[PDB]
């Protein structure tokens, strides 16, 4: 019997509770994007609390982009300009008009808020 | 459209299989106090199906146990847990008493995990 | 005349007003458990504070327990992987449906909110 | 035209706007609830905040007491035992039943939130 | 495309997207007040908070005064003062009872809430 920790173990929505994700896993997340035809952005806080709806908008959705490299590109442009920020990919659907995908793509470095996976049972 | 027909001895069985409702019927009602893409927003909850739980057993735990179950339940990854379609208010457990009880583990589950929490 | 401390003085529920247990005392206290067919249970927490009603559960209730040494090995094993925790050690009783006794086993080394039994009074 | 600083000047009820009480000004007040017939009581604590009704009695009220030197002694053993809390010499008429003088025998030696006469005003 | 950072970049009402104040702008605005017959007055505080309603004055609102230079030497002793408030100069009409204009002309150096004009954008 392994028991789940409730020290330092905040998870951030979904993919959380996965191992973090590659490169090539966010590319390919990417590509789940562009191949629905949905609209990718990028939004960023100093801090993540479940209470808190709203985060800062990087620039604007990418509409009308198809080109997965771009994204890409976007993210390390965001992450770039505030390397100590939480950092999202999201992607919209503007005919169900709601948020359709969302993951985390950066976390601040002096965060020891959360465990990492094989530290989350004891 | 159902009140009386079921019954009529002139047939043998009847089963209503489908309703055409029109827009301007439709329209007269209020409808669903949310709806999918509001909820979502509401829980600000994204790209996957949401995770619940009806805690058990249907029946025979107090208050206090409930709201133990719920806590334990939501702080390990579900978004959700609910009372049992049964559980009202009983003998074993008074419907205020749980209600209090699981508005505390909601707010325990959600500090803990950083992530919104329901029952 | 002494004067009962405000200062420092927090208390933490049964047996904390007397002086704190010895290892014998917390084995007769679980021998009380056992010879009374009670479901022994463990929990823990970082803080305690009176208006927080949980703590999380160290693994499960050890329904069908007539134990003691077994008790005794839990209290071990969740003391040693939550060595800075508040820890304590209660029993329910199935028939009443309620928690029927229960104390601290482990406070955090940290903390200097509370007094030794002597101190309590100046 | 000086003006009244609104940094760090905090009050503390009767006698906070004169200079700070000799031993003998604090002997003349203690005459006073003598000659008076009223009870003498300290009270204590570790802060002072104006939304804080009440604080922690040192032993009891001197019901009977009418010497002066009595009631000196105890603010020296007030202030001995809490030598880092604010202490005020209080008095009680049993008549009206209500506290009839108040002030401030003791604040922490910590404290930077209030200011000495000459600098009250810039 | 620019970002307008989220980011430790507090403004204070009138003026604050401009680059900061010369002392020749300052002056050009108590030539302002003067030419329109409007009260000069100053005010400060320790911090600043939008949902803070009143600081603290200085002295009293300059009434009758028509002397920039007045104006000028009461900024240069407000400041003196208090070398780490906020310090602000405010204008009133008594024909409308209203405040008529009002600026910053100090902020505590130990804050890095607020950012240089050119680094509002990333
Ligand atoms: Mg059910």
């Amino acid at each position: 019997m392994m028991v789940w920790t409730p020290v330092n173990n905040k998870m951030f929505e979904t993919f959380s509770y996965l191992p973090p994700l590659t490169d090539e896993q966010i590319a390919a997340q990417v590509d789940y994007i562009v191949a629905n035809g949905w609209i990718p952005c990028l939004e960023f806080a100093e801090h993540s609390n479940p209470e808190e709806f709203y985060w800062t908008m990087w620039k604007l959705p990418m509409f009308g982009c198809r080109d997965p490299m771009q994204v890409l590109r976007e993210i390390v442009a965001c992450t770039k300009a505030f390397p100590d920020a939480y950092v999202r990919l999201v992607a919209f659907d503007n005919q169900k008009q709601v948020q359709i995908m969302g993951f985390l793509v950066q976390r601040p470095k002096t965060a020891r808020d959360f465990q990492p996976a094989n530290k989350r049972s004891v | 459209i159902v009140g009386n027909v079921f019954g009529f001895k002139a047939l043998r069985a009847l089963r209503l299989e489908d309703l055409r409702i029109p827009p301007a019927y439709v329209k007269t009602f209020v409808g669903p106090p949310h709806g999918i893409q509001v909820e979502r927003d509401k829980l600000n909850k994204y790209g996957r199906g949401l995770l619940g739980c009806t805690i058990k057993p249907k029946l025979g735990l107090s208050a206090k146990n409930y709201g133990r179950a719920v806590y334990e339940c939501l702080r390990g990854g579900l978004d959700f847990t609910k009372d049992d379609e049964n559980v009202n208010s009983q003998p074993f457990m008074r419907w205020r008493d749980r209600f209090l009880f699981v508005a505390e583990a909601i707010y325990k589950a959600q500090a803990e995990t950083g992530e919104v929490k329901g029952h």
